RNA sequence: AAUUGAAGAGUUUGAUCAUGGCUCAGAUUGAACGCUGGCGGCAGGCCUAACACAUGCAAGUCGAACGGUAACAGGAAGAAGCUUGCUUCUUUGCUGACGAGUGGCGGACGGGUGAGUAAUGUCUGGGAAACUGCCUGAUGGAGGGGGAUAACUACUGGAAACGGUAGCUAAUACCGCAUAACGUCGCAAGACCAAAGAGGGGGACCUUCGGGCCUCUUGCCAUCGGAUGUGCCCAGAUGGGAUUAGCUAGUAGGUGGGGUAACGGCUCACCUAGGCGACGAUCCCUAGCUGGUCUGAGAGGAUGACCAGCCACACUGGAACUGAGACACGGUCCAGACUCCUACGGGAGGCAGCAGUGGGGAAUAUUGCACAAUGGGCGCAAGCCUGAUGCAGCCAUGCCGCGUGUAUGAAGAAGGCCUUCGGGUUGUAAAGUACUUUCAGCGGGGAGGAAGGGAGUAAAGUUAAUACCUUUGCUCAUUGACGUUACCCGCAGAAGAAGCACCGGCUAACUCCGUGCCAGCAGCCGCGGUAAUACGGAGGGUGCAAGCGUUAAUCGGAAUUACUGGGCGUAAAGCGCACGCAGGCGGUUUGUUAAGUCAGAUGUGAAAUCCCCGGGCUCAACCUGGGAACUGCAUCUGAUACUGGCAA
């Protein structure tokens, strides 16, 4: 409707696309981690955890994951590897 | 933002402003944290016209509160005594 | 909002002189007082208990020239004030500005005093008060303005002020034509024959 | 100190938890008679030491399940 | 000083006393209707169709973030009529600025409505497992690069709405890289995580002579605090129905995984078989809740329009996206009903914002003026926006104030009505006479709501700088929608200004005439069938008064649900009689506890409202200062007589 709501519509669409991509990459890295924990692999899962840590902290800082969630992930996953190793 | 601001309470064509401390996104005559003085722009030429608790104002500005232009003008009017 | 009719008729239903035509002459002499308040006025009423209470309230209102919502508000204010509600009610009726102008001899009647008050001929404390029911505080000076001073009425009215009893709670002085309401009138200082317990009991039913 | 309550165990049979009846003794607002009045509470206990018919003190904590915001401190008076 | 507070009557009977119902007298209202209507002040105004909506406004702003120039006005340069001295035209964002666009912030506030919701809500009191844009304090960082994409241009699809394709460009847009804590994870060892510039001014130096460089202001990032706001939990309280007694399988709990900002059946797998319920679950009807309002002596009863706090909703049903915050009134998506446009392929809309329409209804307002004030958004500010708000319009809808004159005046005029025809009454009423001008009308004068903001100085601070900026004084023009304002003065003349109900008893106030169980009246008792104080008219009176009556609704009276504060032999009312569980109550003495109870303290019980003492509007209504109050709850400290617990 005829306003500056049109601009918020198009910006929220653009940011929807950007956030969906970054959120999807973050979730795939976390799937790498506890999909490596599905098999009994310690150092493979540690390599995947070191691969996911900067991106989850980074998406926490960029403002789309709200860092406590960031913390939870790494916390949960650390538990999984010292349940395993 | 919390704001020390005026809030219109008198009758029609006869305002009495009460200076309060409100969360700034409330209504004018709505919800406030504490009232801290008043300002009658008439009152008569008698004694006061305005009293205003400077200790609580200094407390809230210490907390981070902002002050509108009228309340700043009233503090600049009642400076310490006059 | 005020009466505007035959006055001595009101004074004749009550059976008592309500001072409604004080004016030039002496005691009525052309009223046929007591005799006939209407066509069947020669009949004795055999009045009820509601009739005596009602008729007492009407006596007081028709003296002071007050209508019912205003009188009723005086009863509420006299009730809430501390003390004796009959005496407080007469103290509220006696502090009326038109009454104080009548007591000082500035008007011949209370309606003439009410027209002096109404036609901006009266100041209290050096400010002109246009209102019949202004409530005169103690230690006030109420006077006539320079306009409507030395008009005939007030002079004649002061002429008939000496025929009456000179109320104790005033400073009547007619030289300068200014007066001082000094204190509230005591119940024993006024009129002695109105029964205010009847109007307390009238409003308390 | 902490605010706590006392009550008795009304039933027992649940997997590391208990339920406690509290007896508050309150005056009727209209009638002016002091009337007993209960408050059943789902109360947590680690390792379920208290059985049925006990008396136990009880404090409030974070939520531990649906209702269940209460946890014991001291089991007293277990006498059967 | 803050509770000075309580009325009855009519009607059962031939009469009585009691019981008992019905009814009246009071106060109130978002009121409507009937008759009447002068002025002002302050308030209030769709209670019904959460029905459908024409039209106009209700949310924008910033160039001191960025590419840029669509206009407007200048500047520079060129050419021309050339009056060689002024105009016309053109290239240049060069400048003040600015359409469109990117970007930041706001559109989650403000404003509306009460549909749903009987307890995921509200009120009161506790709590822990939290997030928090803007605002504030502290500690520090703010280095070095890259790829894009709008706008723009060129085609192109479409009736339109709206797109598509190919190139170009910027940033405080976006992304890496470095850096790394008193940050995240981890027991540690360690691992890992961010950023953005812009503006004002300037001595010297270096200029690829655009600017580097210095300084100030402002912005960015990280962490820890604070304040505010929000999310979550518990206990108690907050309608009616038992002619609704069983309800519940993610249901109740546990373990582990996931999820959220955060605890949690929030979710899933497995294990246990619980959980709720007669202290009323479940079902059904109704309903937004509260501060409060009305009534009441009070306790209560009814209610929750305005004003303020909380919740919920935004055509209907659902969903998420962006964001600090929404599952979003003037956002997105889908579906549905309706309405509209169409080239028939498809599109568009959402007044329960403010005015306004149509409809519904007994009923409820202007398609107004202004941002001057107060507040909000944006902005360094100027300022722009603001149907919030200030005001104005209409309406007796309420409350309050004032007016319609005042004094005199007996020939007790005339006329009306009654009359025992003597007179009485209307009635000092009118007329006459003498005064006054409130308000309305006319003409002048004229506060206050105006504080700020702008432009020059002077001083101080900062600094390399006597710049720039900030602060404080001083000076100069100014800033009012209301508004021919409030108010004051002058003018002319009583001149423009009184109705409505009632008169048998209750209930204040009476006769005549007309009608004759009719016409009709009525709240109850009941009037009217020929001399009606009850009907209809007249005279007279009574009550209220710019109002007055009727109707609807609430409380009172009603001690006719009785807690305060009732009853049960015969008026209604003792189960047909017992036994007895849960429940209620419990002799007497001592000791302990202190739960009830009592006393004090602290925190809270929002503000307004009620009450008290004051203050301002000429008074009043109204506004307002301080107190009291909010009868409560929680915690701590005590007392231990009574009740309870425990022991004897």
């Amino acid at each position: 409707n005829i306003k500056s709501a049109k601009k918020r519509a198009i910006q929220s669409e653009k940011a929807r696309k950007h956030n969906a991509s970054r959120r999807s990459m973050m979730r795939t890295f976390i799937k790498k981690v506890y999909a490596a924990i599905e098999a009994g692999d310690k150092a493979a899962a540690q390599k995947a955890f070191n691969e996911m840590q900067p991106i989850v902290d980074r998406q926490a800082a960029k403002g789309l994951i709200h860092k406590n969630k960031a913390a939870r992930h790494k916390a949960n996953l650390t538990a999984q590897i010292n349940k395993l190793a | 933002m919390v704001t020390i601001r005026l809030a219109r309470h008198g009758a029609k064509k006869r305002p009495f402003y009460q200076v309060v401390v409100a969360d700034s996104r409330n209504a004018r005559n709505g919800r406030f944290i504490e009232r801290v003085g008043f300002f009658n722009p008439i009152a008569s030429e008698k004694e006061e016209g305005t009293r205003l608790d400077l200790d609580r104002i200094a407390h809230w500005v210490g907390q981070g509160a902002t002050i509108s232009d009228r309340v700043a003008a009233l503090i600049k009017e009642v400076n310490k005594a006059a | 909002a005020r009466y505007l009719g035959p006055k001595l008729k009101l004074s004749r239903r009550e059976g008592t002189d309500l001072f409604l035509k004080s004016g030039v002459r002496a005691i009525d002499t052309k009223c046929k007082i007591e005799q006939a308040p209407g066509q069947h006025g020669a009949r004795k009423p055999r009045l009820s208990d509601y009739g005596v209470q009602l008729r007492e309230k009407q006596k007081v209102r028709r003296i002071y020239g007050v209508l019912e919502r205003q009188f009723r508000n005086y009863y509420k204010e006299a009730a809430r004030l501390k003390g004796n509600t009959g005496e407080n009610l007469l103290a509220l009726l006696e502090g009326r500005l038109d009454n104080v102008v009548y007591r000082m001899g500035f008007g011949a009647t209370r309606a003439e005093a009410r027209q002096l008050v109404s036609h901006k001929a009266i100041m209290v404390n050096g400010r002109v008060v246009n209102i019949a029911s202004y409530q005169v505080s103690p230690n006030d000076v109420v006077s006539i303005r320079e306009k409507a001073k030395k008009q005939s009425r007030v002079k004649a009215a002061l002429e008939l002020a000496e025929q009456r009893e000179k109320p104790t709670w005033l400073e009547v002085d007619a030289g300068k034509m200014e007066g001082t309401f000094k204190r509230k009138p005591e119940r024993s200082d006024l009129s002695a024959d109105i029964n205010e317990h009847l109007i307390v009991e009238l409003y308390s039913k | 100190k902490i605010r706590t309550l006392q009550g008795r165990v009304v039933s027992d049979k649940m997997e590391k938890s208990i339920v406690v009846a509290i007896e508050r003794f309150v005056k009727h607002p209209i009638y002016g008679k002091f009337i007993k009045r209960t408050t059943k509470l789902h109360v947590h206990d680690e390792n379920n030491e208290c059985g049925i018919g006990d008396v136990v003190e009880i404090r409030e904590c974070r939520p531990l399940s649906k209702t269940k915001s209460w946890t014991l401190v001291r089991v007293v008076e277990k006498a059967v």
